[PDB]
């Protein structure tokens, strides 16, 4: 219904722990863990990180973590390197049968 | 979640992770006959601190009424008010009591009114294992397990509860539709109605089947519609009683009064307000519905036949 | 996952109606749904819609009023549309699975997107 | 849904959520023989309404015919009628009735006519605990349960039914194949063949 | 053909015969070819979609054997023939005998 | 059967919350031990005297610290429970049908 509001711009040295932190409403975000997580790099397939809040396909990175706290989640990163420096877009299912999209955050390697 | 086995999906916590389940019950059949209503035991809170500390238990003894629903693998306890959650247990049970009948007690009293005669059968095995949800009520010690890290830092919930399950249901292992004969009782007494009542207590679980029951609001539609149909419940029940009385004579001498008197002073008041008019029983009236000739009835032919 | 594919009406006109077809390989439809999500410039990703086998279909609430969706399982392929193209329809389009699955009659599991198509670039 | 435990399905349809599924039934045995054909009960439509409402049950006696069908562990009753649905059970049952013979009446009678001999035999458990899909015609209590939230705002349908399950059909335990002397009638026609006649009703599901 | 077999005149057939047997359905599957007799529209209300193409209904289970246990054998003893069902009384006219054994204990 | 119980903290709720309830587990056992004794005389031979010695020596010295108090039992004492007339209780009722 409405996209998700979110930090568009983050900075860190390399090697520290930088958290993507990220805010919806009750019928999206509060009341059910549909949470996932995307990585878009300059014009490729937006790759899946973190689904269900905190659950990690494989083939992904382990220093990626997923949590929620009220209407806000959170994507951690530990560790910052290299193959961090791309886009995040946060997505959800609303109760409504929707899908919803975040501003889109983009890190950056000090 | 599941705890018998590892599950591809687990509970993802959250505030509320009620879940749709159903069970078949423990199965059982009991037939008391006396004079007198029977008793029964069940857990209930206690004497009577910190909001939600755990209740005070105690065991009480209470008459057995019509509709007071039996033991059903759950134990036999008060969960009105025994369990505020209000969703521990299915909706048949979930605002009543489970009482279970005092066989001790009412075998050990005195007189033997409430059992010239009783029966049981009961089986059950566990179906599933599955665990609670909510704030833990007591830590487990922290001197039975090992400190875990990661995932393991924060223990599982430990409040594991089976769901029961009868098993078969058979026609060898019935109860009923079958004779019995109160030739000689346990207690002192020796099938003597005494004030003219008799109290037959049955449970059985082995004819439980409800009645799925279907209406349709328009027969307009052509193709299956969800919302065009109604659905209901329903359970029927069916009983009949034989009865047979042999007559008997008491001669009133000083010492028989008396010993009469001892034992219950209403005979007799009575051979010249109600104290059980308060519960709720199924009156069953047979004033007018008594026979002299036997052999005109199944239950009589099968006494002739016996003697 | 599986394989997805792209091909479309990549240059458009104002006016012009919109037509998008995707190829699903080296799997089936099976009982996920399947979803279309663009990304204009300047914006993030806004979500279109989505299709299973049996037709049924969820759209977008503001856009579902131009979008329009259907589904062949002969060639393993879902098809879009969406008609009066203006200058904000431009967008490298996607197609997403959806492995989106009931779980205890109450909640869902699995409700992220993959399978990410590399992207169609469509300019109005 | 599957309420025995929390399964896994496909995105729900919304409307006619209908399987193919199939069962085995309850087992029975029995044999019956009189001078007059048997009784049987079944639950149908009774005495005398907004459309949709939950139609009266009744207890009614019938003469029972060849070929009608016997309590299968959906209950005796008169699914023609009870269930407008015409999908609630098996395809052989779905729109007929199914008699269970009146021991009581039939043991009752004066004469003891119909019933001077008989055996039955049954045996079942529930195989999977299912759960129906469609309006609920009764709500359930508030008094019952807690609000949910979310997720749990909506409460799932509680019509649940059991799937019968005749377990082991075994050699020992066969009525059949084997004579019975009726020298003892339980009633008071012992034995006696009135006008020429008999009617032996057997029904045997270990052989279907 | 037991019914056959002792309504024989002379039950020469069958002098003395044992049977045991037990079963019960372990899965319930359905079958794949086309379904040769439609079934009746009257004894379902038609779908739609999804549920538009009956599945097929010609189901078949497969059965089981359960438990094999030492004390239900019947072999390994010895059955004395004192007296036969029918008229022959164990005579074995033409010097010769018949002993048909079934056994799926030890499979 | 062990038998889950649980109290709200605040009654004052009006949707479902999993930290408004505490969980408890509990186990009730119920018993009732019934006996019928006999009551037999030994006579004090000095052959009898030296086999119940021999036996054990405790039992003579008794007929003028515990040597079990190392363990637990749920002691049960039975002094003032002794009662001659059987057919008052159940257990004395089918013991005299018994015989």
């Amino acid at each position: 219904q409405s996209a998700l509001t979110q930090p568009a711009s983050v900075s860190g040295s390399p090697g520290q722990s930088i958290t993507i932190s990220c805010t919806g409403t009750s019928n999206d975000v509060g009341d059910y863990d549909y949470v996932s997580w995307y990585q878009l790099h300059p014009g490729k397939a937006p790759k899946l990180l973190i689904f269900d809040v905190s659950r990690r396909p494989s083939g992904v990175s382990d220093r990626f973590s997923g949590s929620k706290s009220g209407d806000t989640a959170s994507l951690t990163i530990s560790g910052l390197q290299a193959e961090d420096e791309a886009d995040y877009y946060c997505s959800s299912y609303t109760g409504s049968s929707t899908y919803v999209f975040g501003t889109g955050t983009k890190v950056s390697v000090l | 979640d599941d705890t018998e086995n590892a599950s591809a999906y687990a509970a993802n916590a959250g505030v509320d992770n009620r879940e749709c389940i159903s069970m078949d019950y423990k199965q059982t059949q009991l037939c008391l006959i006396g004079c007198k209503p029977p008793i029964g035991e069940h857990w209930g809170k206690g004497s009577p601190v910190q909001p939600g500390d755990c209740p005070p238990l105690e065991l009480i003894n209470t008459v057995i009424q019509d509709g007071d629903m039996v033991d059903t693998g759950f134990g036999a306890m008060d969960f009105t008010t025994l369990q505020a959650n209000k969703s521990e247990v299915p909706l048949d049970i979930c605002t009543s009591i489970c009482k279970y009948p005092d066989y001790i007690k009412m075998v050990s009293e005195p007189y033997g009114d409430s059992l010239f005669f009783y029966l049981r059968r009961e089986q059950m095995f566990v179906r599933h294992l599955f665990n609670r949800a909510g704030t833990v009520g007591e830590n487990v010690p922290d001197d039975l397990y090992i400190k875990g890290s990661g995932s393991t830092a924060n223990l599982a919930s430990s409040n594991y509860f089976p769901t029961p399950s009868g098993s078969m249901v058979t026609s060898d292992a019935q109860i009923f539709n079958k004779p019995y004969w109160l030739q000689r009782a346990q207690g002192h007494n020796n099938g003597i109605c005494w004030g003219n009542q008799l109290f037959v207590t049955v449970v059985d679980t082995t004819r439980s089947t409800n009645m799925s029951l279907c209406a349709a609001i328009s027969t307009s539609e052509t193709t299956y519609k969800n919302t065009n149909f109604k659905e209901y419940l329903r359970h029927g029940e069916e009983y009949d009683l034989q009865f047979i009385f042999q007559l008997c004579k008491i001669t009133l001498t000083a010492d028989v009064m008396t010993y009469i008197h001892s034992m219950n002073s209403t005979i007799l008041e009575d051979w010249n307000e109600d104290p059980l008019k308060k519960y709720t029983f199924w009156e069953v009236n047979l004033k007018e519905k008594f026979s002299a000739d036997l052999d005109q009835f199944p239950l009589g032919r099968k006494f002739l036949l016996q003697l | 996952q599986v394989q997805l594919q792209q091909w479309g009406a990549g240059l458009l006109k104002p006016s012009e109606t919109l037509s998008l077809t995707c190829a699903v390989n080296g799997g089936s439809f099976s009982i996920y749904y399947w979803s279309w999500i663009r990304q204009p410039p300047g914006k993030g990703l806004d979500w279109i819609g989505e299709i299973n086998q049996s037709g049924s279909t969820n759209y977008n609430p503001s856009l579902k009023s131009r979008v329009t969706m259907s589904v062949d399982t002969s060639k393993s392929q879902f098809s879009l549309r969406m008609t009066s193209v203006t200058a904000a329809d431009t967008a490298i389009y996607y197609c997403a699975r959806a492995p989106r699955i009931r779980w205890g009659s109450y909640r869902l599991k699995q409700t992220n997107f993959d399978s990410w198509g590399q992207g169609t670039l469509v300019t109005v």
